[PDB]
């Protein structure tokens, strides 16, 4: 159930996806959409098995891409509650207001 | 364009092939470790699917024309794919040849020779006749065993060989080869850049050239063995004559290793065996493989995979599953490397573990290469790489370093001489038999030997080359070569000769790389990373490049050389020259008692 | 360096040549449209200057050696430039050959056969004898016309042919060709990258291979035509015999199209002719060309130039200038493309307009290429590209789409069958005559046919290949081939055979490109831009690349294939098989009444 694209006419641009299953035409003759000699289906199967070597075992990859745009940034890291001390002279940072 | 089409075809093939080959290899492993009917049928279907896919791809691959392909790696991959082999013939001929091969295999497996005047004592070759050849000292019993197996096998197998040669010749001609011998010699053919080109015809002359240099050492060994056998057999062996066929310690005379108690130089001095030391320290098979791994990392080759430790069997399972005794190294594919060996805690098993690990390391190095090129450079190389590790493991320096042998051990000349003689009996002795048998097979396939004169030629060559005479005259109704396992089961025999030359050449090259300053037989390649890299350059290549290039990469030469073999056996050769001065070195062709 | 010198020479040549060629083409156009003595003399000077310049450049070009030129386009341009043609011979021989050609042309033009016992009724071939061959049903009158023209032309032209062959052989040998037949076969020679190489010798075998496949369809057609003629002529045609030479609807039997009323499958069903619809809707020649332009833009080829509309004549001028009736497409050069056709408002002229526009589109596509390479890939390609458009234009779908044919029109099987039979009589019938005539000419030039046995060979081959027998015995004093226009005026005839194969191959390739799911004969390529691009890739190339590469570019094959031709005629072939079951298919070589 895990597949990869082995054959494509042109290289992918960054952050592009191709879902086409069209038969890859490597030869002058038209494929006609039926698999035939010199015509290979692009999507091949990753036949994962438990006894494979470490190079070939399945690995799950998550890629995190961060982008900044002219719009205000709304994804930021956690804000520390810290603690509240009263009746003493303490430097205060309340919602970005300092003193 | 044709080259681009071939590249895409190979790319599609490698992905489909690797998966199917892994399934076939896994099924074969499952049968070998856990012998049963269901694993055998599963193996049969897996092999059938893999073979059908391989033939279908080979038929498509044959459409491509090699003339317009410029890149060597794609051309070599297509060459490997395009070898039809036995499929070239028509279905009727292929079925007849397969039937002949299967009947030959079953008849050889079930071969029976029985005692005259003692009907109940009927003996198979595998349980008992081999034991008689290895251990019995009685002349008459050995003569009976040799003659009886020769008579039964030769009379039954002579017609089968007669049509077997014709069918193999038809298959070879169908594959654009002159004869079946040329088809076997194709495996050493290398097509490449200038000065690396090797031809099938060249191989015969190269073997003869190597043989001539080997011949004085063999003659001295033959004279010494003949004198010792004469001491064992007082009147049945002539001083100037050839050795009898049944006194060589083996059924066919293939290995002289069983003659070592009779031919020992120094009976008083013990062997270098360290089995008892392993027993005292509680060593086990896991420790043996770990020590082998330590040697491989120390030389600089990579560590064993986790899968190798997890999936392999290094011990008899003893849980009710039948196993094959023979040690085998398996490259299943997709980075799966396993060893099936029922390892007992002995020195011989320790050397065998080093040999099989060497096979696994050789398989691991060329895993980067494409699927069709994940093989040895030739048949000899794969065995040779394991053999050099076996040679290095057995040295006294290696045994002292790992604590098997005591630190204060003294290496006198006498132990070196007897150990070298045992090595010569196993290694030097097999070479004339191998050369003579291969030459006979090549000439029979060629048609140089007339059909009705086959036996008459073979004994003459054994008289000429091996220097071993028949005990009793044999007419042409006999088929004396066919008694051997390799010829009856369609196996090439020249690989052992090439293995023997390559093993010493590789060993000398590594020892020169490691800056060893002593005798070649005492050399150890441990803790010499540069030697490991020098070896690994050949190991990574596989058969992507011509075998001559790989040979140049290790030894700096492009052809077989037996000067390392003479260098390894030089103290023994000097000793044999010293003790043969009174005696006559050489044999007379005419039959002498 | 030689290659750079050739490149500069070609660069200088293209600029000078294009201007001189345009002047010659413009003068030729001015004579053709406005026939007069002054335009003829102007054309003569323009052609003389262009020819003199071309020979002078060719003589300079011959100094260059092709061995050290690596780039294919420069080598091909130099090859085209270096063809001396008739200039290779000495002045005396060239003058004699020119005199023989001129006398042959004038004698053929002025050929006269006159009625026996009726002296006043003397008939030329062009005004009246062709009409007799097309329309007359009387056996004796046709026999008279055929025999009389054969006797007068053959007796006068036999010596002229005898020295004509020798002079052509000398010219071909002077140009490093084996014979004049090899010189004609040179036009199909392609030198290029591996697997695209085509040889002159190969062409004959390729034609024979195509012919064998074509032969069953021709045999069935011949049997059907023979039966219909037997119905027309009760006792003068044998069931098992060959057809008489004078009953084929033409003077030479080249086209069987005039036998269609006699051989109609369904007399009751009308033809697909749309002339009356054009008359009702007030169509004119401008509309016909505009509709052709609409088809070409719809398929994706470029629009016609403004110069084409402004300068061409599409109507009889009727202002007192004489014109040539024949439609011709002119590529004057420098982007000037014109059509000279006296277009009447008929279906046939509409198809002719599509064919000539196809020629113009073919000329326009390769305008980017250098001057020497602004030609067809071979002689067949230029005619074939027009023919595919003519095939597409005539389909019922195309006529319905443009409103010539009513929307409610029903296409029954019978109209398809009679239309296919008419197409076969025009197209399939010409192929045995073309192959036999070209084979005879090639063997005569080679010398395979003995000089004194020429007639005896030709009739035999007509009996063997065409399946047409002579009405009366002819001895060797006759020159029966020479009565044809193409042979008497030194024209190659194999172009029609290649055109016929290429036309169907191109049509099938375009229909597969256009994803048509029906019978090939009903296919229309309108509104299929991908098919237009697929065609245009070949059209742009010209003869810059080998013709095999262009053929691969359109159909995916590198050689002539007649499977599209069989596919086009498959319903007709099935119908002919269905109706020939009682009759005997084939002919007997011996003369049968
Ligand atoms: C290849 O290199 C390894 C590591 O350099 C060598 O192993 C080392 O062998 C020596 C001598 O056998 C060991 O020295 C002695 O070890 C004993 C036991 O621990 C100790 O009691 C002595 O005081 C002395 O240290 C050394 O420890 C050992 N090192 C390791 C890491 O195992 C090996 O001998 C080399 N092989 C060859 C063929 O040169
Ligand atoms: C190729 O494409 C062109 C353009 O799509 C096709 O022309 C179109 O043909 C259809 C049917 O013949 C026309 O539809 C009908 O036209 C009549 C007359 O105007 C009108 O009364 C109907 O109500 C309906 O619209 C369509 O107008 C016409 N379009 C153009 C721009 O001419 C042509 O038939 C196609 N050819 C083939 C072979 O597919
Ligand atoms: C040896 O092989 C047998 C059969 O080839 C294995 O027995 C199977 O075990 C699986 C899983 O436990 C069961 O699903 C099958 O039904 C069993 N088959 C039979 C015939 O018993 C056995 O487990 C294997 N042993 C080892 C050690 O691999
Ligand atoms: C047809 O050709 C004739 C002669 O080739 C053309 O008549 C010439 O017209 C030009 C331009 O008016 C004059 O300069 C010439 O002197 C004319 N020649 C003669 C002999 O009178 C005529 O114009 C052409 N017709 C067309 C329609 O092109």
């Amino acid at each position: 159930n895990y597949l990869y694209r082995l054959f494509r006419k042109s290289k992918l641009k960054p952050f592009e996806r191709d879902i086409s299953t069209e038969i890859y035409q490597a030869g002058n003759k038209p494929c006609n959409g039926v698999a035939g000699p010199n015509c290979y289906s692009p999507l091949q199967s990753y036949g994962f098995r438990p006894t494979y070597g470490v190079g070939h075992q399945p690995y799950r990859v998550v890629v995190l891409s961060f982008e900044l745009l002219h719009a205000p940034a709304t994804v930021c890291g956690p804000k520390k509650s810290t603690n509240l001390v009263k009746n003493k002279c303490v430097n205060f940072n309340f919602n970005g207001l300092t003193g | 364009l044709t080259e681009e089409n071939a590249k895409t075809f190979l790319n599609n093939f490698n992905q489909e092939a690797e998966d199917l080959s892994y399934q076939s290899s896994l099924a074969s492993w499952n049968y070998n470790t856990n012998i049963t009917e269901e694993n055998a049928q599963k193996m049969s279907e897996a092999a059938a699917k893999w073979s059908a896919f391989y033939e279908e791809q080979s038929k498509t691959a044959q459409s491509f024309s090699l003339q317009e392909i410029q890149t060597p790696i794609i051309k070599r991959q297509l060459q490997a794919l395009q070898q039809s082999g036995s499929s070239a013939l028509s279905a009727d001929k292929n079925k007849q040849l397969n039937t002949i091969l299967n009947t030959m295999s079953t008849i050889y497996s079930t071969g029976k020779v029985c005692n005259p005047k003692n009907p109940q004592e009927c003996l198979l070759l595998e349980p008992g006749l081999d034991e008689i050849m290895a251990t019995s000292t009685d002349y008459n019993s050995r003569l009976w065993a040799w003659e009886g197996w020769r008579a039964e096998v030769g009379k039954q197998l002579r017609p089968l060989y007669e049509e077997y040669v014709v069918l193999k010749n038809e298959m070879a001609r169908a594959n654009n080869y002159n004869d079946y011998g040329d088809y076997w010699r194709g495996d050493y053919e290398a097509e490449g850049a200038d000065g690396y080109n090797y031809n099938r015809n060249q191989l015969i002359e190269d073997v003869e050239r190597t043989f001539a240099e080997i011949k004085p050492l063999y003659e001295h060994l033959h004279a010494y063995v003949r004198r010792k056998l004469m001491d064992t057999y007082p009147s049945y062996i002539s001083p100037t004559g050839c050795l009898p066929a049944h006194l060589l310690g083996d059924m066919w005379g293939r290995f002289w290793t069983n003659l070592y108690p009779l031919t020992v130089p120094f009976a008083q001095k013990p062997n270098i065996d360290v089995t008892d030391a392993m027993m005292n320290q509680g060593w086990d098979a896991e420790r043996i493989f770990q020590e082998a791994e330590k040697f491989f990392v120390s030389v600089g080759l990579p560590h064993m995979t986790q899968g190798f430790w997890a999936n392999s069997m290094l011990t008899e399972p003893a849980d009710g599953r039948k196993v094959v005794c023979h040690p085998t190294a398996w490259d299943l594919g997709h980075g799966d490397f396993r060893i099936k060996m029922c390892t007992k805690v002995t020195m011989d098993n320790f050397l065998t573990a080093h040999h099989e690990m060497g096979h696994i390391q050789y398989d691991m190095a060329y895993a980067r290469q494409p699927f069709l090129l994940r093989n040895g450079a030739n048949e000899g190389f794969h065995e040779a790489v394991g053999e050099i590790m076996s040679l290095s493991a057995a040295t006294p320096k290696h045994l002292k370093s790992i604590g098997l042998l005591p630190s204060d051990f003294q290496e006198d000349s006498e132990t070196e001489i007897n150990f070298l003689l045992k090595q010569a009996l196993t290694i030097v002795g097999t070479l004339p038999f191998t050369y003579m048998l291969e030459k006979w097979r090549w000439m029979v396939f060629r048609g140089e030997i007339p059909k009705e004169q086959w036996m008459k030629k073979w004994w003459e060559m054994k008289r000429e080359i091996v220097g071993v005479v028949e005990p009793l005259p044999h007419d042409e109704t006999y088929c004396d070569p066919a008694s051997l396992f390799h010829v009856s089961n369609d196996y090439s025999f020249i690989r052992y000769y090439t293995r023997t030359i390559y093993q010493f050449q590789f060993q000398e090259a590594l020892c020169q790389a490691a800056k060893y300053n002593g005798s070649l037989h005492k050399c150890d390649i441990s803790n010499s990373t540069e030697a490991g890299q020098k070896l690994l350059k050949m190991l990574s290549l596989g058969n992507s490049e011509p075998w001559t290039k790989a040979l140049e990469n290790v030894v700096g030469a492009r052809n077989m050389d037996v000067k390392p073999l003479l260098n390894y056996f030089q103290p023994l050769f000097d000793w044999l020259k010293e003790q043969n001065r009174n005696s006559f070195v050489g044999w007379n062709t005419e039959w002498s008692p």
